[PDB]
């Protein structure tokens, strides 16, 4: 009966992506002193359905100069990669109980850029090439910091399993002994998912649309849902990493309620962040992450290496 | 005659200079708050990791007792 579990994992996150678009437009209007979409349905509840049907009855409009192989291969790979790393998340019991789920998340997150590169190179245009180059620079910036953030936060967990991450929260949150690393991790999740002020690929003022500027409707919606599943899942991962809740084996309802509310609040905070700051230049992206973030996280990494030896607090690996 | 005219006493003063509030704690206060939160988290993690090591030792010795029959 794993098929039913897989379907119930993969369909409601797509529905969550659609209603994330709804509340995205609503809240993003609301801090701009205007209302959101509320004409189509009662408080605009039918906006995602109209958006989804509208993109799928348009014309795909494949370009002549585009190499059709990677042009048709990039969005499906993007949607699959945004979908395939949801499994090791404990919810409170994960789909697949992998001992090294952090490594799986890291490797499938490294794979997620390849759809952007193949969509940039497959379409023959200068804007797609510039978007691919900026995505490459964004990956250069964020990977070498994000790996060390995850390792140094994970050093008190004792193992790479995400199931044992819920055990460590039973006394106190790990955001209290690792609040600077929490700031580093939040900026890194801002940078990875390509959300403002770290967008730099789907630019409106710099480029037209960047990596998918030649992508018409149908294939374009896959990148949209992939990015929104990415941000929802990344906020769920941050919630599990730093603000893990109280788990009771006899009632999973408590933990589902708690992490759902916490991840929803973190996504609202992400929406709050994404439209209050100017967009960064991509030359200042590695003038910050390679210059200010890296020495600080090296110092904190060696501090978290030498800290359980200091206090005699070596965590168990099991 | 009737025409658009300011009143007899004129219009009131209008503010036209910059007014920034200047707010928040002093930097020593947030540094002390962060350091205290760090120390509290370190102490709690220390206690819970020691308890986890004790529980792991208990489970391992149960496994060692169970080994010969298996």
């Amino acid at each position: 009966m794993f098929m039913i579990n897989v379907l119930t994992l993969i369909i409601p996150i797509l529905l969550a992506v659609a209603f994330l678009t709804l509340v995205e437009r609503k809240v993003l209007g609301y801090m701009q002193f205007r209302k959101g979409p509320n004409v189509v349905g009662p408080y605009g509840l039918l906006q995602p359905i109209a958006d989804a049907i509208k993109l799928f009855i348009k014309e795909p409009l494949r370009p002549a100069t585009s190499s059709i192989s990677m042009f048709i291969l990039a969005p499906i790979l993007a949607l699959t990669l945004a979908l395939t790393m949801w499994i090791p998340l404990p919810m409170p019991y994960p789909l697949i109980n992998m001992n090294l789920g952090v490594l799986f998340m890291l490797a499938m997150s490294s794979l997620a850029v390849y759809s952007i590169l193949w969509s940039g190179w497959a379409s023959n245009s200068k804007y797609a090439l510039i978007g691919a180059l900026r995505a490459v620079a964004q990956t250069i910036s964020y990977e070498v910091t994000l790996a060390i953030i995850l390792l140094s936060v994970l050093l008190m967990n004792g193992s790479f399993t995400l199931s044992t991450l819920i055990i460590t929260q039973e006394q106190v949150w790990l955001i209290f002994p690792a609040w600077p690393l929490a700031m580093m991790w939040f900026i890194s999740t801002l940078a990875e998912t390509n959300r403002a002020p770290f967008d730099l690929t789907e630019g409106e003022s710099e480029l037209v649309s960047g990596f998918n500027v030649e992508y018409a409707a149908g294939p374009f919606a896959l990148f949209f849902m992939a990015e929104y599943a990415n941000i929802i899942m990344m906020n769920i991962f941050t919630t599990t990493l730093f603000l893990g809740a109280f788990h009771n084996p006899y009632m999973p309802e408590l933990y589902t309620i708690n992490f759902t509310i916490k991840s929803l609040l973190l996504s609202i905070t992400f929406l709050w962040i994404r439209a209050s700051y100017p967009r960064f230049r991509y030359d200042q992206l590695m003038h910050l992450l390679w210059k200010n973030f890296l020495p600080l996280t090296l110092a904190l990494c060696m501090w978290h290496v030498s800290l359980p030896i200091l206090l005699s607090s070596i965590p168990p690996q099991t | 005659v009737k025409q658009d005219m300011p009143p007899v006493g004129g219009y009131g003063p209008i503010d036209y200079k910059r007014n920034l509030p200047r707010r928040g704690l002093s930097g020593y206060s947030m540094f002390a708050v962060g350091i205290g939160a760090l120390l509290f988290g370190y102490w709690s993690m220390m206690r819970w990791n020691r308890e986890r090591r004790r529980l792991q030792i208990e489970d391992f010795e149960a496994r060692i007792a169970l080994m010969p029959l298996l």
